[PDB]
């Protein structure tokens, strides 16, 4: 009842929660292994690309 | 391919022969050719499953 004489902002306070790592999760599980490594091999190729 | 097996017969012909008659057989393994790569966060419910994924995809 006397909610409005106090701060409890400090109480509560906004979590520090990435949603990018829940997103990744989603990825990783919706896609096989094959492909991972694939983008394993698109990085590489991509490095040599980069390089040359 | 798997392996790599030698055979040196022609010692027997070569002039001045060091090793006549050698035989022997020498082999060699090839997964480096074949794949020379081979040589190669607060405790959340995100980062850790994550963590946990890309260990079994690495495994």
């Amino acid at each position: 009842e006397e909610c409005m004489f106090k701060d409890t902002r400090l109480d509560v306070l906004p979590p520090q929660v990435n949603p990018l790592n829940a997103i990744l999760a989603q990825h990783t599980a919706q896609t096989p292994v094959h492909r991972s490594l694939e983008k394993r091999l698109w990085t590489e190729v991509r490095a040599t690309a980069v390089s040359e | 391919l798997s392996s790599k097996v030698t055979s040196g017969a022609a010692s027997q012909f070569y002039p001045n022969s060091i090793y006549p008659s050698l035989n022997v057989e020498v082999v060699q393994n090839l997964y480096a050719l074949s794949n020379p790569a081979f040589s190669s966060t607060v405790k959340d419910e995100s980062a850790i499953k994550l963590a946990e994924l890309q260990k079994e995809t690495e495994r």
